[PDB]
């Protein structure tokens, strides 16, 4: 033929057989010994997510949600993912004392339910109405964005102490309790909102630790609307959404390192 | 620990590579040894 | 073009003197007149020689920049830019990915390209050389008058003089000439010098005495020659455009690179373009199934290779440079080791070129003399009392001297004032009797009789060194007979005897054997005159016949010969061992030729030619069986009578040939002979008569004490010492770099499936990328390298001068048994090990193996900075990056520590590490410095941005060591197969 006999053809074939046979079973038993060495409810490392990313629900094509307010398909793109995340936190979702459990209507301390073991069912999480989340169709003009702080097996949100000084100066300083988000800009010309749990701009900490898929699953995080009704329009208005904690810190590689990247234009 | 579990999401990434440096120099000066044997 | 220079030249020496002047328009006594002369010059042009048209460095640079691998990284370059211009329209990428890409992937291309064209080496300049034997002036007889012109202002017709010193400015046809003898040495390659007179004296004009030829120089006496030829018409001159004008031709070893060069372009662009449009079928983006494309071409391109190649090269040339062999071009370090044929001239290659004693006749005995430069034999005799008195008259009766200031040097190796016959004489007794000199102030000559052409002997009359004497002793040498019919004793061990037909009947025999070796033999007699017939003051006539010349007693004979070198016949021995066959190409006669080609090996004992066979059965030539000859000699003028299909036969038909009073074409075409019949060889000289020969051989080598400048131009290696040993050495050093470049071959090509199969992975699984294209190169150009160079230091695994010369046409450097190792096995078990790795950052990162199928889309999106991994947790765009780089890190380092069992491996092709052991510290060097670069490029600061090379924690260093494993394990079973049974199967399947 091209190389050899059919023969030979043969032989090259019953080989290659075997050999890549036996390599396929010891690739696989060399990944059976390491899920072996692993757990089910937590993994080997956290360094790496350490510092908590915080992520918003509009879609922004680069960091940007610019859209027109006289215009009906400029912004349903942005809210088909709004829509998408707030579907989630229905009330029919959240049926009878199993798996959810009503907790303080307003930001409390944090909850442990044990350890990250299988010894008892799945961990109860606490429920959290889409009804706290004031005034968000959603804003055809002016925009209602949703934040959110990434989820971090057996991770407790520390707020900063007032002890010196803070940006929102003491201002409704729920410091036992409250891991606040400040957005800003100087260019200051909009009009900051924020909505959440107890009226408060921040995360309940009644929600942590995050006991993982494994251990609680349909486990909702907290939410925090922000409405920015400016008064202005047709520029592009750079705002950053900063959220502040012990356990918070930000970097200049990660744009999304316990912060906002938006860049909102009501061009209408 | 409880609410103190810091430690958990931190790695010391300085040391690995104070140490990591520290063994590739000494594989290249033990190799230099070796290749010098007779030039 | 150049098939009428590779001819024999016709002549005008027949025609009369007379003749000859109405041919050029000439005058005999006149000369040429001014304005004849000026008329002549404009007609037939400068008697120069005009070097040929050579190619420009520019050229010869960016022809390296397209071969194979150069366009597959010139496509890859361009892609880049390609979807950099993509980008930079569509979407503003901040980024510098494939802007900075294409320039370090064109950066490759163009310092490989310097590489390959140190490689392709070719330091010529033989026409210079030539040029170099022009005389800057010449001396002319025009208008009657004799002046100094610019000798290229010579023309065809004018009289030109010529004497002892001066070069030959042009042909001359001699028409006048006194005591003119001229060194020929260009033409035939022996230095002897030969008489030029106007008459004619052979058809062959070659060898006539009534011509002169360019390159060759008067070395005594005077003469007057009509130009018949100039310039590039000169019979050098045509050698010198023959030379210079020969087509260079690929060596083996560049045919070897080419070669796989298609076979890894050839799967590189069948994987390239058979997973770009399985990627479109997929529903990629062009704008993506671009960016794979590259990758793919990095991954297939094994980019460190040829410059690995070009250094495993360079070292051999280095260590050969340590045993005083100078290699003037790169891949002349491989082709001696390929070499099936070695054409080797005689005089200065496998001779010293130097007359020396090699055997002495006295007291009815046959006496060997040591011939080598070292002096690496024994005595022959000292106590005979005979033996003092043949050397006495060796002493006495010549006229030799050593130049002054040379007590420093050997005494065989120093100049000497003299004819070749008394040197070798002078030298034989200055070795074994102490300073000639001595003895020639001991016994001070008063008379002498030089010898004489028509005498045919040389006589001298001394004053006997014995106080109790003190009287006039007679000395002579001459031709073996003439001195027998003048001798009426012989001195027998001490005492005299009268010459008894018993005696001369031995002389006689003696006599046949000594010129059956091919040695000049030479007679030796004295003769103590009376004391009361010649007093203290008598004197000695020398014009006439003034004492006796008649009834002295005869002493001994000696014999000489221009001897082999003392390392050639073993070398030789060598060769034909390794299974190469030696031919002898010479310009000298055919019986020096024939004894030479016995005393080195070239003719083996008991071989026949026909002529022999035809004088031992006492039959005609014609009766007898040619078949029943392994051994030819064939002298030059038969071999111009014969086509090349008849030379082919000669070739084909004897294990054993010598070609004798050869021209330098009809050395060409012998070595193009050779070659017709598909053999590499070897030319091995050092004469302006090997130029041709040097050049057209696959490999020249060129002798460099003795060598021309010519030669030396025209050879690709130089032995600097005149060790002939040094062709054995070669030949070895070649055969080993060719088995050894197949080893770092392996072991470079072996890493290239752990870089491919990632990305092909990436298409098939849609999951994260596991090694990125910046990683890839990371491996080829940097931690593969060392390693890789290393193996050039491999020790032979066999006796490989015991095998026969490689198959040039079968035993390729890279063939499919070396793919199937490399690429089949066990590069596949390291693109395991890469993945393995990869699955256990991710899994203990939160990303378990099950849930990564399929996940690219969302890892790859920039703008969702949540992806939900295993365990519930949500991630930022940078973050996952972070840990996919550090996988892609791990991936790196991975393929580094697979590579360490390949080196191992790559080590040997048939024996154990066990055996072969671990000897190789450059070997040991790679493996420190190679995981000494890859630590220091993960833990370095600042490299994560480079590079992209991230921080590996400890224990991700053993991920592949399994696989390490059991790649030293599975090639140490594999190869005890092999040896176990030379039968076959895994043999021929996977045996390098
Ligand atoms: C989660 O809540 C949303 C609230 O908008 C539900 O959307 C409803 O969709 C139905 C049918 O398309 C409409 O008739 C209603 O007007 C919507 N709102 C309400 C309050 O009922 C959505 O269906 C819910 N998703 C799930 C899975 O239950
Ligand atoms: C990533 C995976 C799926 C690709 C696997 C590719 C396999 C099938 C390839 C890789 C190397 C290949 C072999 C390389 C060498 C030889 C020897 C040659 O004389 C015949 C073909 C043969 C035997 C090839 C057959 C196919 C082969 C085994
Ligand atoms: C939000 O909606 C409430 C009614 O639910 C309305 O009273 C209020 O004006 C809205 N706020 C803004 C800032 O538009
Ligand atoms: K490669
Ligand atoms: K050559
Ligand atoms: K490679
Ligand atoms: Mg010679």
């Amino acid at each position: 033929f091209l190389g050899r006999t059919g023969s030979s053809w043969f032989k090259i074939f019953l080989f290659y057989l075997i050999f890549y046979g036996c390599l396929a079973g010891i690739f696989i038993g060399t990944i059976q010994v390491l899920l072996l060495t692993l757990s089910d409810f937590e993994p080997k490392y956290q360094d790496r997510v350490a510092p908590p990313g915080l992520s918003h629900a509009p879609y922004a094509i680069k960091t940007e949600i610019s859209f027109s307010i006289s215009n009906p398909k400029s912004y349903e793109s942005f809210v088909k993912s709004m829509h998408k995340l707030m579907d989630l936190y229905n009330e029919s979702s959240q049926a009878g004392n199993s798996p959810f459990e009503d907790c303080s209507d307003t930001p409390a301390d944090y909850i442990k339910r044990g350890d990250l073991d299988d010894s008892q069912g799945q961990k109860k999480a606490c429920r959290f109405s889409r009804m706290w989340l004031k005034n968000c169709g959603y804003a055809e003009g002016k925009p209602c964005v949703v934040a959110k702080l990434n989820r971090i097996i057996g991770f407790y949100p520390k707020p900063l102490k007032n002890t010196t000084d803070l940006p929102e100066e003491l201002q409704a300083n729920y410091n036992q309790y409250v891991l606040p988000l400040r957005c800003a800009a100087r260019e200051k010309i909009g009009s900051i909102e924020y909505f959440g749990l107890g009226g408060y701009a921040g995360f309940p900490l009644q929600y942590y630790p995050y006991y993982g898929k494994r251990l609680q699953k349909k486990y909702l995080q907290p939410l925090l609307a922000i409405q920015f009704t400016n008064l202005t329009q047709n520029m592009e208005l750079r705002i950053e959404c900063k959220v502040y904690g012990e356990n918070i810190d930000y970097s200049e590689k990660d744009r999304f390192r316990g912060r906002f990247e938006v860049k909102i234009e009501v061009k209408s | 620990e409880g609410p103190d579990n810091d430690e958990r999401f931190t790695y010391d990434y300085y040391r690995l590579r104070v140490v990591g440096l520290i063994v590739a120099a000494v594989l290249c000066v033990i190799g230099i040894i070796i290749l010098l044997a007779g030039k | 073009l150049d098939e009428l220079k590779k001819e024999v030249s016709m002549d005008d020496h027949k025609l009369s003197l007379d003749e000859l002047h109405n041919k050029y328009g000439t005058d005999l006594t006149r000369g040429l007149t001014n304005a004849r002369a000026k008329e002549i010059l404009a007609r037939d042009g400068p008697n120069s020689l005009t070097p040929p048209p050579t190619t420009p460095e520019w050229i010869k640079f960016c022809r390296q920049l397209f071969g194979g691998f150069s366009i597959l990284l010139w496509i890859g370059a361009i892609l880049c830019f390609l979807a950099y211009g993509i980008q930079a329209a569509t979407e503003d990428e901040p980024a510098n990915d494939n802007l900075y890409l294409g320039v370090v992937l064109s950066t490759v291309v163009i310092v490989t390209g310097c590489f390959s064209y140190y490689q392709e080496a070719k330091s010529s300049r033989i026409m210079d050389s030539f040029k170099n034997m022009v005389p800057q002036q010449a001396l002319v007889i025009r208008d009657g008058e004799k002046s100094t012109i610019n000798a290229e202002f010579v023309v065809a017709g004018d009289l030109v003089e010529v004497k002892g010193g001066d070069r030959i400015p042009a042909d001359l046809r001699i028409i006048s000439a006194h005591g003119c003898k001229v060194d020929n040495s260009s033409l035939t390659g022996e230095s002897e010098p030969q008489t030029r007179s106007p008459e004619f004296s052979s058809e062959n004009p070659l060898e006539t005495r009534n011509i002169a030829f360019f390159s060759t120089n008067c070395v005594e006496g005077t003469a007057r020659g009509v130009v018949v030829y100039t310039g590039d018409r000169t019979v050098m001159g045509r050698i010198a455009t023959l030379a210079s004008g020969l087509e260079v031709g690929r060596t083996p070893i560049a045919i070897e690179i080419e070669h796989f060069i298609h076979i890894i372009t050839g799967v590189a662009v069948f994987l390239g373009v058979s997973f770009f449009i399985l990627s479109l079928i997929l529903g990629y983006s062009w704008l993506e199934a671009v960016i794979f494309l590259i990758g793919i071409i990095v991954a297939n391109v094994p980019e460190g290779l040829l410059a690995t190649v070009t250094v495993c090269l360079t070292l051999t040339a280095k260590r050969m440079a340590r045993k005083n062999c100078l290699v003037k071009n790169l891949e002349a370090v491989e082709t001696l080791g390929s070499t099936s044929t070695i054409c080797s001239d005689k005089t200065g290659t496998l001779t010293q070129n130097r007359m020396t004693v090699a055997h002495m006749w006295f007291d009815n005995q046959i006496h060997e003399a040591d011939t080598t430069e070292n002096q690496s034999g024994a005595a022959f005799d000292k106590t005979s009392a005979t033996w003092s008195a043949l050397s006495r008259i060796a002493a006495l009766c010549n006229r030799a001297v050593f130049q002054a200031g040379q007590d420093n040097v050997p005494i065989l190796k120093r100049s000497v004032a003299g004819d070749a016959s008394e040197s070798a004489l002078l030298k034989c007794i200055e070795l074994c009797c102490g300073s000639v000199q001595g003895m020639r102030d001991r016994n001070p000559k008063i008379v002498e009789i030089p010898f004489n052409s028509t005498n045919k002997y040389q006589l001298s009359i001394h004053e006997n060194e014995k106080s109790s004497e003190s009287r006039y002793l007679l000395v002579m040498k001459g031709a073996p007979e003439r001195i027998l019919d003048r001798c009426s004793t012989i001195l027998l061990n001490g005492a005299e005897e009268p010459l008894k037909e018993d005696m001369k009947e031995a002389f006689q025999n003696a006599y046949l054997e000594l010129g059956g070796l091919g040695e000049r033999v030479l007679g030796f007699c004295h003769f103590a005159l009376p004391e009361d017939k010649y007093n203290e003051g008598y004197p000695f006539d020398a014009d006439e016949p003034n004492f006796p010349t008649t009834d002295l007693c005869f002493v001994g004979l000696m014999a000489m010969i221009d001897p082999p070198r003392a390392a050639v016949p073993d070398a030789v021995g060598k060769c034909r061992s390794a299974g190469i066959k030696v031919i002898m190409v010479t310009g000298d006669h055919p019986i020096t030729a024939k004894a030479i080609a016995k005393g080195v090996g070239i003719i083996s004992e008991g071989n026949e030619t026909i002529e022999d066979i035809a004088a031992r059965l006492n039959i005609p030539i014609g009766q007898v069986n040619p078949r029943d000859a392994k051994a030819c000699v064939v002298h030059g003028s038969d071999l111009k009578d014969l086509s090349t299909e008849v030379l082919d036969d000669i070739l084909h038909y004897h294990t054993e040939i010598v070609f004798a009073r050869t021209s330098p074409q009809q050395k060409l075409i012998i070595v193009e002979g050779c070659q017709r019949q598909g053999a590499i060889v070897a030319v091995t000289g050092d004469g302006v008569n090997d130029s041709p020969a040097l050049k057209k051989a696959d490999i020249g080598v060129a002798m460099g004490i003795s060598g021309s400048d010519v030669s030396k131009q025209a050879a690709d290696m130089i032995l600097l010492d005149d060790n002939f040993a040094s062709i054995v050495t070669g030949v070895e050093e070649g055969r080993l770099i060719f088995d050894n470049l197949k080893k770092s071959i392996a072991y470079t090509l072996t890493s290239n499936i752990p870089e491919i199969t990632p990305f092909l992975v990436f298409i098939i699984g849609n999951v994260p990328l596991p090694l990125g294209t910046v990683t890839i190169l990371c491996i080829d150009l940097g931690t593969d390298m060392v390693p890789a160079i290393s193996l050039a230091y491999e020790q032979a695994e066999s006796d490989i001068m015991k095998r026969q010369p490689r198959n040039p046409k079968t035993d390729k450097l890279v063939n499919e048994r070396l793919i199937s190792m490399a690429y089949g096995q066990i590069g596949m078990i390291q693109a395991l090990g890469g993945f393995f790795s990869y699955f256990v950052i991710l899994a203990e990162n939160g990303f378990l193996p099950m849930d990564l199928i399929g996940k690219r889309v969302r890892w790859d999106d920039r703008w969702i900075s949540d992806v939900e991994d295993s365990f519930g947790q949500q991630w930022t765009y940078e973050q996952r990056k972070i840990v996919e780089f550090t996988c892609h890190t791990s991936f790196f380092i991975s393929i580094v520590v697979v590579q360490w069992a390949d080196l191992i491996i790559c080590k040997t092709r048939r024996n154990s590490i066990f055996q072969q052991g671990m000897k190789n510290k450059i070997l040991i060097f790679g493996l420190f410095e190679e995981t000494a670069l890859a630590a220091f490029l993960s833990y370095c600061p600042g490299t994560d941005v480079a590079l992209r090379m991230y921080p590996l924690k400890p224990s991700w260093w053993f991920c592949a060591f399994p696989y390490s494993l059991i790649i030293f394990l599975y090639d140490e079973m594999r190869r005890f197969i092999i040896r176990r049974s030379p039968g076959g199967w895994v043999e021929q399947e996977t045996y390098y």
